[PDB]
RNA sequence: AUCCUUAUGCACGGGAAAUACGCAUAUCAGUGAGGAUUCGUCCGAGAUUGUGUUUUUGCUGGUUUAAUUAUAA
């Protein structure tokens, strides 16, 4: 059972999708973590879901810690 | 990995003739027509359902 | 840079509507295959090339069509027709569109 | 004018120039494909039996030769 | 010439043959002063980078190592030889001697084709390979 | 006269196939290629480089010039035109052989 | 399309200048082939011989074996065949025989009078 | 050739085997000027004769043109059909169809001289445009003179493996060119070495074809080497032919041939024990290397007698005079010796008598008695003979048997194919691709197509009465042609009166149908004209081409599938239209009623395949599937009754049931065991 | 509330190409790359360098005979 969920976990899409659910969902809270992290508050056209995914991605690339440690 | 079902070939009214993988292609002509058409209508249904 | 390795690799196959349309460029079509057949015992049809060197088309014309000399239309494959590269296709169209405004400038003047 | 047999009979397939001047036959449509499918079937079951059971046939000269062996006014 | 390494003892030759499983071992037996030995050294020196995957080329001197002279019957200023899994390979070049090699090859591509064909036939255990080019006008 | 080079060939190199596309579109769009040629005549003064090879006759090694096929179309048309009008107007006397 | 035997200039020009003129209005045998081999033409002779022996009547065959061998060979052969199978009601063997076999006035009249 | 080269008298010798015997031909005993290979110096006319002919030819043309307009007429070809090839501009150029646009081409003689600098091809003709000047030479006669100089086709084929290919006549045969063969291999991705390795294949075919001459004692001298398990000798190294002969004999094939013919003569004699009064027939044990060993040999089959035999003088099969009073001895033996012959000696007679005497007189050989029969066979030239000790009822047996033995045996049949794969010589009748099960899905592409089936053209109905027999009446036939897409029919109804005054009614049918198809296609505009015309009968391929020469774009196919259109006369409206027609006519139909409004044409055609295939079988009991519900009404318009969709969905299953039950019932095959592609194969044909 | 414009995301349906699509702890580049001209000027984002694959990427389909048992003695 191990090598089944290990390859599944090693994959970048799943690795991001696991981080996506643990970031809170609101406009101002998503926005506040971005503003504190110095990344762009808003981009041209995005629904707040897509902004949340930009949270996940930006956390993934830099390998920065969770919003727990961020704040 | 086996977690997701193997995809079946997309069949259109053009491609309808040349897909022999399914049972009913030549031997039952009309039920195969119904199968194909309902596959198409089903995909368009998925599109509209997603939009709504 | 190094040659990769001579080791042969196991052949992989697919035949689609898309990919047969791709390899239609890369295969000898039916009519083109009939040039490659030499009928045993008698001379070919050969037609003078622009340089004058006889170009044999052996079986491409039915045994009756040599007598009448009507050649054939037969079945022309439209898939191996020559087509432009991405660089050349926009250069042609561009040249023509600017030639158009040129012909208009000469049209009103 | 030569026949093979409320039934209808049609011309059997024959080559133009190979036929030339020769006797022509009249056979039934269902009877022609009937006989052909009986013989070729007998060949198919013997194919599956030969290849499956791995038996080698006696055959040779007389057998293969005999395999080469295989009027109305209106 | 400087591109290719040289083998200064018989044990560097032998181990060079033994330690290499997956690609051909090509040795030029000859001396630096000879005329024909430097030419195949240049030819093989250009080819070494292309072929490093499926073959490797080494250099051996007869005066430096005289031990193999009688065993493989080394005459003429140079002999190129081909080894796969300690097995001396063999190919009929038309020169009448299916063993080793003698003459100076002309074009890079013709020698790369010899290496490629000897290799491919060597993977199948095939002892004799047939070159695409019979040069016997040379020998 | 640009086309007949390729009639004896069963296979096509990459460039020859491009040139066949050029001739074929030149047939399919004759008005458009007439306009394009005429504007090249009035206008274009700058051209893409010509590439040299050399034929060996084993005695005389002669230059061989390969131009770009768009330019080859205008050159072919202009050539055919100049010769038709030039002989139609009786330009060259009897002694140009 | 590069099979070389097909190209002839007339059909390409009248096929072309009409497409040119249409676009403008919208804006507003080869000598090269070897002659037929006697044995191929002989195959033609056997098939057509079977087809003329098929129908003694139905002059369409006689005219066909005449004009095909005409395009192939002609000279004596066709001119003899036509006169052979022309032996009466159908006017077409006469319209053909007249056109091909005449070449001189008196014999023209001789064929015309028989057709009359 | 430009050179003096003679054919020596030894090259012309050629032999041919017929069922009467083996005949030889040698032209060398005639002593005259020795036969020479022609050179071009005969076949090219001097410049003088060509120009001196040019003035007079153009003069004659001017005069004839004046005589034509003088009569208010235009030049007839027959006038100039005397001289075409004569004169330098080549009068034929006057009658070219493209001349009208060649007049605007000027300066070409200079263009060709300047094609040197635009492109890299050597142009051995820079001085001629065959368009302007014409074809200024014909070498065609050089060829026939080369063929006759070498003695004809036959004396050439004695220099080849042709007789090994097993073909009786060379007529229907063709070569697969190695030029194009080299092209199809370069569309794969290959290394330069893989590339050069494929250019030696055509040389390799050439070396096979001429092998019996290239391999002989006189050409290479040298010393014989023996191919390991065969009886083939190589005089020179010849690296290619060694490889090719090795690939011709695979898996101990030489031995399979010898064992094979021995099995054959066994099974022919063993049943004849009675007639010839033979107590036993014993094929002996075989040292496994005996077949291909040459120097020594030992008897194979042994034969015993009820009392004794009356031997004769040792002689050959095809000889006539026999005297059996020579001896009386006991028992017999047979050798069968395969030989792979050179062109030096292909004669089996001398070989069989020499080996016979040598072995029978050899001390090292082993034979049961001193009475026996040697049977030699050349596998390269497909020849045979026997030098026997003969008894009553052998030569009339051994001859008739060997006739079948050479043309039957699977071993030989395997030689002949392994060879003709190496030569890539093929037989063909129709070059066009047939309809297959795998080819079926192409019918539905955008090319307009037609189906033409003549099986109903001439028909006779036998009826049962009480008194005499076989009531027979001629009936109106029909030519049945449909296009599958639009579902549109063309029926030419052939009346009985058309058959009144002719005999040999078979060929008239196929030719009439060819004519009617020509008229039908010409009726249609170039918009509606088909591309592939598809015909079931193969005998209709030639008579259509004759009439279709005017339409070169249309292609004609036969089929391996039997299409169920002969049963089309079981439809009632159609057959009623055919029975009541008093004249040849043309009636349009839509078989699909309206199936195309609700349903695409593919499944509309594939349901028609079912409807018709079942009508070939159970007929009216396949009609009781249709006519079950009288509330379902055939209109005056349609043929088939109007249903909903699901009603068809059930009916198609019921129709498939008749097919699948009667196919098995007739052929004693169980329905359930059938694979899906076997069911679709049963439905199509 | 309806209607419309632009840009972006997802997508049903319809085409075209794979000498084509990419990659770079690498050099420059609206602080001007690369071109055009009718000689007045005009257009305005890639160019170099190395490299991966490229008659091809993944996946599939076809073809190459159960048990049981009955006589009058």
């Amino acid at each position: 059972n191990e090598s089944t969920a290990d390859i599944l976990k090693q994959l970048p899409h799943e690795r991001l999708q696991a981080v996506l659910e643990k970031i809170p969902e609101e406009d101002l809270e998503v926005r506040r973590l971005l503003s504190i992290l110095k990344k762009p508050e808003v981009v041209e056209n995005e629904d707040v879901q897509q902004r949340r995914i930009r949270l996940a991605e930006i956390l993934m690339v830099d390998e920065i810690d969770l919003e727990n440690i961020n704040n | 990995l086996g977690l997701l079902p193997k995809p079946e070939p997309k069949v259109k009214l053009s491609n309808m003739m040349s897909v022999f993988e399914n049972d009913q292609n030549i031997t039952d002509p009309t039920a195969w027509e119904k199968v194909v058409k309902d596959q198409v209508d089903l995909r368009k249904r998925k599109h509209l359902e997603e939009n709504e | 840079k190094a040659l990769p390795i001579p080791e042969d690799q196991p052949k992989k196959k697919r035949a689609g509507r898309k990919f047969r349309k791709y390899k239609e460029k890369f295969r000898l079509s039916h009519v083109r295959q009939l040039q490659n057949r030499m009928e045993f015992g008698k001379q070919e049809q050969t037609v003078l090339d622009s340089y004058g060197e006889e170009v044999g088309l052996g079986m491409s014309n039915t045994s009756l069509q040599q007598a009448v000399g009507a050649t054939s239309g037969s079945r022309r494959s439209a898939g191996n027709q020559a087509k432009l590269t991405k660089v050349m296709k926009h250069r042609i169209s561009e040249a023509n569109q600017q030639a158009d405004e040129f012909l208009i400038s000469l049209g009103h003047n | 004018s030569y026949n093979i047999e409320d039934t209808i009979l049609t011309l059997k397939e024959s080559s133009i120039f190979d036929d030339t001047d020769s006797t022509e036959v009249l056979e039934n449509v269902k009877a022609a494909e009937e006989n052909a499918d009986r013989e070729k079937l007998r060949l198919r079951q013997m194919n599956k039996d030969r290849r499956q059971k791995k038996k080698i046939l006696n055959v040779s000269s007389l057998d293969i030769e005999e395999e080469e062996e295989g009027l109305i006014i209106g | 010439s400087v591109l290719l390494p040289q083998l200064r003892t018989g044990w560097h030759v032998d181990q060079a043959i033994v330690t290499e499983t997956k690609r051909l071992v090509v040795i030029r037996f000859g001396r630096k002063n000879d005329r024909q030995c430097m030419i195949m050294d240049e030819l093989l020196s250009s080819i070494a980078e292309r072929v490093r995957n499926f073959a490797v080329i080494y250099l051996c001197d007869i005066d430096e190592v005289s031990d193999f002279d009688e065993m493989y019957e080394l005459t003429d200023p140079m002999t190129v030889m081909f080894f796969y899994h300690n097995k001396h390979m063999m190919c009929d070049f038309g020169t009448g001697n299916n063993n080793k090699l003698n003459f100076i090859v002309d074009d890079k591509q013709e020698m790369i084709d010899i290496l490629e064909t000897i290799f491919r036939g060597a993977r199948k255990n095939k002892g004799l390979v047939v070159s695409p080019y019979d040069y016997n006008h040379k020998r | 006269d640009l086309k007949d080079v390729y009639a004896s060939k069963v296979r096509l190199n990459a460039s020859e196939r491009e040139e066949l596309a050029l001739i074929e579109e030149a047939y399919d769009n004759p008005h458009d290629t007439l306009n394009r040629i005429k504007k090249y005549l009035l206008t274009q003064r700058v051209f893409k480089p010509v590439d040299i090879t050399m034929m060996e006759n084993y005695q005389n090694i002669s230059p061989v010039y390969s131009v770009d096929p768009l330019e080859k179309i205008t050159d072919a048309y202009l050539d055919q035109y100049l010769w038709y009008e030039a002989d139609q107007r009786k330009l060259f006397p009897n002694w140009i052989k | 399309s590069l099979i070389p035997g097909n190209v002839d200039l007339n059909k390409l020009t009248e096929e072309r200048e009409k497409l040119l003129q249409s676009q403008i209005d919208e804006n507003l045998r080869v000598n090269s082939l070897s002659d037929a081999t006697l044995e191929d033409l002989q195959k033609m002779r056997t098939i057509l011989k079977s087809y003329r022996k098929a129908d003694p009547t139905n002059p369409q065959g006689w005219i066909a074996s005449a004009r095909l061998e005409e395009k192939a060979r002609k000279f004596s052969v066709a001119k003899k065949i036509i006169e052979n199978g022309c032996q009466p009601r159908s006017s077409d063997i006469w319209l053909e025989n007249i056109r091909l076999h005449e070449s001189d006035v008196h014999y023209c009249k001789t064929l015309v009078a028989t057709a009359i | 050739s430009a050179s003096h080269i003679l054919i020596p008298a030894s090259d012309l010798s050629w032999s041919k085997q017929t069922d009467t015997g083996i005949t030889h031909f040698r032209a060398g005993m005639t002593h005259e000027d020795e036969k020479l290979i022609p050179t071009i110096f005969r076949y090219i006319t001097t410049w003088e004769n060509e120009f001196l002919d040019s003035q007079r030819v153009w003069a004659e043309y001017a005069t004839k043109r004046q005589e034509a307009i003088q009569q208010n007429r235009r030049l007839a070809f027959e006038e100039l059909e005397g001289s075409w090839d004569r004169g330098i501009p080549r009068i034929s150029t006057l009658f070219q169809r493209d001349r009208h646009t060649l007049a605007y081409d000027r300066g070409h003689r200079i263009r060709r001289e300047f094609k040197q600098y635009s492109l890299e091809r050597n142009s051995p003709f820079w001085w001629t445009n065959s368009h302007h000047d014409g074809k200024l030479w014909n070498l065609n006669a050089y060829r026939t003179d080369v063929i006759q100089a070498l003695g004809g086709i036959e004396t050439i084929l004695e220099h080849t493996l042709f007789k090994g290919t097993g073909f009786n006549s060379w007529e229907g045969l063709f070569w697969e060119k190695a030029s194009g063969f080299e092209d199809s291999m370069q569309f794969k991705k290959l290394t330069h070495a893989q590339r050069t390795g494929l250019s030696q294949i055509p040389n390799r075919r050439f070396t096979l074809w001429w092998s019996p001459t290239i391999n002989r004692a006189n050409v290479y001298v040298g010393f014989l080497v023996q191919l390991d398990l065969t009886g083939i000798f190589l005089h020179g190294k010849i690296p290619t032919l060694k490889i090719s002969l090795i690939q011709i004999f695979r898996a101990h094939l030489w031995q399979k041939i010898h064992e094979s013919i021995v099995f054959d003569i066994c099974q022919i004699l063993d049943g004849e024990l009675d007639v010839l009064q033979i107590e036993s027939v014993t094929k002996e044990t075989v040292h496994p290397r005996k077949s291909y060993k040459m120097n020594s040999s030992a008897a194979d089959i042994t034969m015993e007698s009820v009392h004794e035999w009356e031997v004769s003088k040792p002689s050959l099969l095809h000889e006539t005079n026999d005297s059996f009073k020579g001896l009386i001895t006991n028992k017999m033996w047979f050798d069968v010796q395969l030989r792979y012959g050179d062109y030096d000696s292909h004669d089996i007679s001398r070989y069989v008598r020499a080996k016979f005497l040598d072995y029978t007189t050899d001390n090292v050989s082993m034979y049961p008695s001193p009475t026996g029969v040697m049977i030699g066979i050349d596998l390269a030239y497909n020849m045979y003979d026997a030098y026997g000790n003969w008894f009553n009822g052998l030569k009339p047996l051994i001859q008739n048997s060997m006739r079948t033995i050479m043309k039957a045996n699977p071993a030989l049949y395997v030689l002949r194919e392994r060879i003709r794969k190496g030569l890539q010589i093929y037989q063909s009748s129709v070059q066009e691709p047939f309809l297959n099960s795998s080819n079926y899905a192409e019918l539905f592409n955008n090319d307009i197509k037609l189906f033409v089936d003549d099986t109903n053209v001439y028909r006779v109905t036998v009826h049962k009465t009480f008194e005499g027999n076989v009531a027979t009446k001629a009936i109106n036939g029909c030519i049945f042609t449909l296009n599958p897409k639009t579902g549109h029919l063309f029926l030419k109804i052939i009346h009985t009166s058309v058959w009144a005054g002719q005999k040999r009614l078979s060929q008239l049918a196929k030719w009439k149908t060819a004519e009617e198809v020509s008229a039908l296609v010409r009726s249609l505009p170039k918009e509606e004209q088909p591309k592939q015309i598809i015909v079931t009968r193969k005998a209709m391929l030639d008579p259509l081409e004759v009439h279709m020469l005017d339409f070169p774009n249309i292609a004609i196919r036969p089929t391996e599938l039997r299409l169920p259109f002969s049963a089309a006369m079981s439809i009632d409206k159609l057959s009623d239209v055919v029975m009541k027609a008093t004249e040849p006519q043309m009636v349009l139909f839509n078989i699909y009623d309206d199936w195309l409004d609700r349903i695409s044409s593919y499944t509309a055609f594939s349901r028609l395949t079912l409807l018709l295939r079942a009508l070939k079988t159970n007929e009216e009991s396949a009609k009781m599937i249709l006519l079950s519900d009288p509330t379902i009404t055939i209109k005056s318009y349609h043929l088939w009754p109007s249903f909903t969709d699901e009603q068809w969905i059930t009916i198609e299953s019921q129709m498939r049931d008749l097919i699948l039950t009667e196919y098995g019932r007739k052929y004693n095959v169980n329905i359930s065991a059938l694979t899906q592609t076997e069911i679709k194969d049963i439905i199509l044909g």
